[PDB]
């Protein structure tokens, strides 16, 4: 009735074969009693690193040991702890007299590969799914408290980025808005996980549009839209020159965090944004130097 | 056809070249049918 | 019973007998996409043995200088084979793959081969050498399918990421002394259950000399390393002409 | 199994001996072809000093798959990898690896 | 609910309102191969979805004067989608097939086309007129492919056999007056569980004007016939690199 | 588990749909009683021939008819009765004299394909299986029975094919010979179904090689291998002249037949073997003509 | 070099579908390859002659 | 547990640590003869130990020319030890066989014999080259003994017929980089129960090199070849003086 290799045809398996489990370690691993041992047939420090593991050998087979009971945490370790920390990822401008952002208003294109402290800690993944809460540090560059209102509002990409101070999108009827004075706390807000793609993506090796792929536009290699969530404008509300020049710092502090494939930490200075370009004549070390290899 | 997929590779002190033999058959689902004479051979002077 | 191997996929047979076990990225087999997991509507192919099958793409010349070199995956089989046509033909892709990297000596050789994937390998420049410069890499350098591509600064993966830490990634190593082939095989790794095999490359394989290749002279001095490869639970959908790039 | 003569070259009748084996040497290039020939049987060319060739003579037609085991004879020391591949009927022989 | 139907495959949808029912040659919709039926021993591809579809292969004009044309089948679709590919990549092919031919009118038009199967149709040639030469007609009149080929003796199918009893054959009429499409789906004809899709034709697909087109001038005079048609359960097996002939 | 569109996926039913039945039919159907009928809604003679099906109409329904029970055998109308008659396919020559055969032997590349009365019958269906009697009929040219000794050899395709009355392959060791006198009554034998197709094909659209497909090689299409036999060599026995000029006339009887796919009858002239070339201007009708479609 | 021929099957080189081979291998046996008659010898009886 | 092995018959033990398995003619130990295969009615002599252990009978040295070489054996064993007298003392004679055959050499050299025994081997001659004189092989060369005898056409092993398929033989490779030893166990073959050790030699054994010997020179260029081998269940009857041929 079948032709048999369909029936078996194993085709269309959803689920992974797996190979390992996660288990509970709530703390780190006790020691327990070792002796000695003299044997044959039987090498725990013998291993073939081509394999591509890591040794398995355990302390109890190099040495006798005691028996000790670890009872020192590991949830210092997890993901949560390890990045649900504010840090900052964003720096606006907004100065009296200038070429950067006069009028009266910016627009920033949230991204925080900006800065070089979070920007790594992030990069140890190559994808992440989180959500995060943004606050926003506000003053003058001397870092002064002044009696002054202000309008942030986050622009989804497709939405009209706002073109000047009393621009018609400061109408914000759709998107989300805050009115802060500088006088009041910084102002923090609750973001989540948006996106089209299951996770946010540090690298991208690949490219967005399917062209000829010439040199001009070499621009967009490793740029991933999915990335891409928009611009975070700010403006002084009103129809009048400021009357202080001021600074916004965005802080971001991720929470209920998931990350996949980790990848070896940065190693050169960072240069770029989404560009992993490095100095091609100021290639240091991973680290420190000695004399030789046969003195500290 | 076959190709060398690395290479024959050798230490100092042994033949720089080597041979390879062949040795075929049919495998089990393997049957003939139809018999005639083998063309290949035809002797020639009637056998003394 | 470790030490020797024998890989078979379609119609073809892979064979060792200075094997080092066999490498299981992430410790998971490609499989198919979940009826949950998919977005894509239309009913995909799923081609089997016509495509899931190994492709000997290239060799290499190991020399005591060589530096490494690597190849992006999704990218390097089109062209080549039923695969190749179609990844062209469909818009969506997804598959694993088995990758065996090959390169024997004499016992009387010696060099380490580091045989690694890294998901989502993005290169970078030099920046004009002083960084002052935003100059990127062309798709010549970016995907350069078989053939590969050769490193010109290993010690960064020319991307400003130290090598020394590439072991975090499912990798093997191929030390003459000890073995002559590395076996990973990769699920498929991406944050969408399909994607172009043109403009994204999942991954890509790093085959880097750790330790350099010598030898006495006398000894053959062609130490070539080939890359052998097969696509697992190959899938495509989204079906229109034939698009190269 | 029955020595297949891939080598069906020489014919000095002192170098008949030859044809039992084709050679195999450090290359220099990359994908080098060896050595090439037709699957088929019953046709004229090395098979015939097969005892398969030979008993097909007897019939007229066939069936099955066929095994070809390549036994190397160098020495200990030597090693290598091969890649050796049939060509099913409408493929030309094919040009490189 | 006769004279309207929809013919969907792989992801296309053919639509038509003046239909005349459906044809099913020899009264048998077509199978993949039984496994007691078959010899080759290598599992083979059904890429299902991207073979199984509709491709609309050519349109001819029919004219006051029109012979009448045919495709020979295996062939008209090598060279065009996933179809070709697997055809040329692959030595063994099997397959079934749905072929509409479709052509319309206005109710003030008239005329009738003969659309038929015949297997293994072979080709003559008028020996060189006065009979005595052996001529052969040429690769380019066997196996033309797509854009199909003009009958010159239909009388005859140019092969010596009357057409008049070509309705012995799965077949269909399109008669204007009455509909305006021909609908025949075609089993896997041979006398083998595979063969090769470059040199078999398994059979060939007649157009033929029997009651010429006509019309009173000033009425729209480009009468075209399309020909659209889906492989069906299509296996391939006998990987190789691809060949075109 | 599974991805269910692989569940429901029908891919490898290897049992055809049918949609038709073999059903008894010994005799010709009977005629049942039929009366007058004058109803709206219900048309037997109406059709639509577009359909490609042949009109279902009955007798029944065009005129009142009577009951008739048809006991008219349908026997003699099966393949076997209608195939199973010996026929002549081949004629051999073997004259002292002449340009065809001397030297005392000859090679017929078995093919029906060179008497149209045989081969017309045959051309009806596009393939055929069967066994098949062989009865070859011998005597000089005058129809004059002589003591003569002959020997018949088949010789199937890859075995040696004799080049002399001496030939060493007439040892037939292994090939099935036949001795006969002209004397005795016409040799005859069975032979079977070989061929590695499961069916002769008259017709095989298509090329037998893979190759490039010239003007020299259009000899090659319609050629099928499955149906090249082999030949059949006959000589008389010795080492001297016949003494006697001969012919030999192959007959054959085919029996447990099969056959697929009716085509139409062959309308022109035959021209040549395995080729359904025909003359370009000699296109004859398919049969009588008249002066008018008003006149007999 | 032990002596012994590949034991190798299909279907450890390939991945195989499913054949039900029903192909016979009566011909084959000695019966059916001997029992075919074949000219052992020839003896002349002629008039004038050594 | 197989590259090693140990062979003890009599007062002999052969010991061999890179071995290749041992082949058992057509399959079958070798046995006495049956109470009703036999027709000599008188009792037999079954030495046992005395005649059934291993007689190592010579040595030859494999050259990078050699063609080969054979013994024929019921012979070879007679005039050497208490085997050899009854044998020469007795009409009747019957016997299996366990031959082992040597060679050694380093990891460094390379070549390949091919050890087969062929039953009933009637040896042949050139026949005067033209083949025209009906010439015959002298005693000197049909029954060597011990010394063996050299092939001067091993392509045909000077008996017209191809020594590439020797291998329908009980045979066994000794392969220089996979062994050092063939072991063949041949049993009693003959159409008769008994026959005459001196004239009936029921099968030869044959020591020819398809893959030539070689090596850089430096190495020990001496590789020798030595022949052992021991009767097995022999029996014997027809007592009578001693005969010598
Ligand atoms: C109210 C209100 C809230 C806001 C700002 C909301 C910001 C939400 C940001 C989510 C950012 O997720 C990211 C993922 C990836 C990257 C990235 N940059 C380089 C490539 O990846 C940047 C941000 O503004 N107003
Ligand atoms: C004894 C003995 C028996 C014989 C003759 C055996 C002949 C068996 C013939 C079977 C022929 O089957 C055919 C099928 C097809 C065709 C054909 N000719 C043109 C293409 O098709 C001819 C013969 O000779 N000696």
């Amino acid at each position: 009735d079948r032709v048999a290799d369909v029936i078996e045809s194993s085709i269309g398996d959803s689920v992974s074969r797996a190979l390992t489990q996660a288990l509970p370690a709530p703390t780190g691993q006790n020691t327990q009693v070792s002796s000695h041992r003299l044997d044959t047939g039987e090498v725990p420090a013998l291993q073939a690193a081509e394999i591509g593991a890591s040794s398995n050998t355990s302390d109890e087979s190099m040495i006798e040991t005691r028996c000790v009971l670890n009872s020192h945490s590991t949830a210092e370790t997890t993901l949560d702890s390890f990045f649900s920390r504010a840090g900052l990822v964003g720096e606006i401008d907004l100065p009296l007299e200038g070429t950067t952002n006069p009028n009266g208003y910016a627009n920033w294109d949230i991204d925080i590969t900006g800065y070089a402290q979070m920007r790594r800690k992030v990069e140890l993944f190559t994808y992440m799914r989180f959500d995060a809460e943004f606050t926003f540090v506000a003053c003058t560059p001397t870092g002064q408290v002044v009696p002054q209102l202000l309008q942030y509002m986050f622009v989804p990409p497709g939405a009209p980025k706002p073109e000047s101070r009393e621009s018609l999108a400061w109408q914000t009827a759709t998107n989300p808005s805050v009115f802060v004075k500088l006088t009041d706390p910084p102002a923090q807000v609750s973001v989540p996980f948006m996106s089209p793609a299951s996770a946010y993506q540090w690298f991208y090796d690949g490219y967005p549009t399917f062209g000829e792929h010439k040199q001009e536009k070499d621009l967009e290699y490793g740029a991933c839209p999915n990335n891409m969530m928009g611009t975070f404008s700010v403006r002084n509300v009103g129809s009048s020159k400021s009357k202080y020049p001021l600074v916004v710092r965005i802080y971001m502090r991720m929470k209920h965090v998931r990350a996949w494939i980790p990848r070896p930490m940065r190693n050169q200075n960072y240069l770029f944004k989404a560009n992993p370009n490095y100095a091609g004549n100021s290639i240091k070390p991973t680290g420190t130097s000695r004399t030789a290899i046969t003195t500290l | 056809s076959i190709w060398y997929q690395t290479n024959y590779v050798v230490p100092i002190g042994a033949p720089n070249t080597a041979y390879i033999i062949a040795l075929a058959a049919a495998q089990k689902n393997f049957t003939m049918k139809l018999c005639k004479d083998t063309s290949h051979i035809l002797q020639t002077a009637s056998i003394q | 019973s470790d030490r020797v191997a024998q890989l078979t996929i379609g119609n073809s047979t892979i064979t060792t007998q200075e094997a080092a076990n066999i490498i299981v990225g992430y410790g998971e087999w490609p499989s198919y996409c979940s009826d949950d997991d998919a977005t894509a509507v239309d009913k995909p192919t799923r081609p089997d043995v016509s495509v899931n099958r190994f492709y000997t793409l290239d060799t290499k010349l190991w020399e005591k200088s060589s530096k490494g070199w690597y190849w992006k995956f999704p990218d390097v089989l089109t062209e080549t084979g039923v695969f190749g046509q179609n990844a062209q033909f469909h818009y969506l892709y997804r598959s694993g793959f088995c990758i065996h990297v090959q390169c024997n000596a004499s016992k009387f050789h010696q060099g380490a081969l580091l045989v690694a994937i890294l998901p989502e390998y993005v290169i970078g420049t030099v920046a004009g050498g002083t960084g002052t410069e935003d100059s990127h890499p062309p798709y010549k350098q970016t995907q350069p399918g078989a053939d590969g591509f050769e490193l010109q600064h290993p010690y960064v993966l020319d991307a400003g990421i130290p090598i020394s830490q590439l072991t975090v990634c499912p990798h093997q190593w191929i030390n003459l002394r000890t073995n002559n082939c590395a076996t990973i095989i990769v699920p498929y790794m991406n944050t969408l259950p399909f994607d172009s095999a043109l403009n994204h490359c999942n991954f890509g394989l790093l085959v880097v000399p750790i330790s350099p290749l010598d030898f006495d002279q006398g000894a053959t001095p062609v130490i070539p390393i080939t890359i052998t490869l097969a696509p697992m639970c190959s899938e495509f959908a989204g079906l229109r002409q034939a698009v190269t790039q | 199994e029955t020595i297949l003569e891939v080598n069906n070259v020489p014919t000095n009748a002192t170098s008949l001996m030859e044809r039992l084996r084709f050679p195999v040497s450090a290359q220099a290039g990359k994908g080098e072809l060896c050595a090439v020939f037709r699957a088929d049987p019953g046709r004229d060319g090395p098979w015939q000093s097969t005892m398969l060739g030979q008993l097909c003579g007897y019939y007229t037609q066939w069936s099955g798959s066929l095994e070809v085991t390549f036994m190397f004879t160098g020495s200990f020391m030597a090693t290598g990898k091969m890649l050796i591949a049939y060509t099913p009927p409408g493929g030309p022989l094919p040009k490189d690896r």
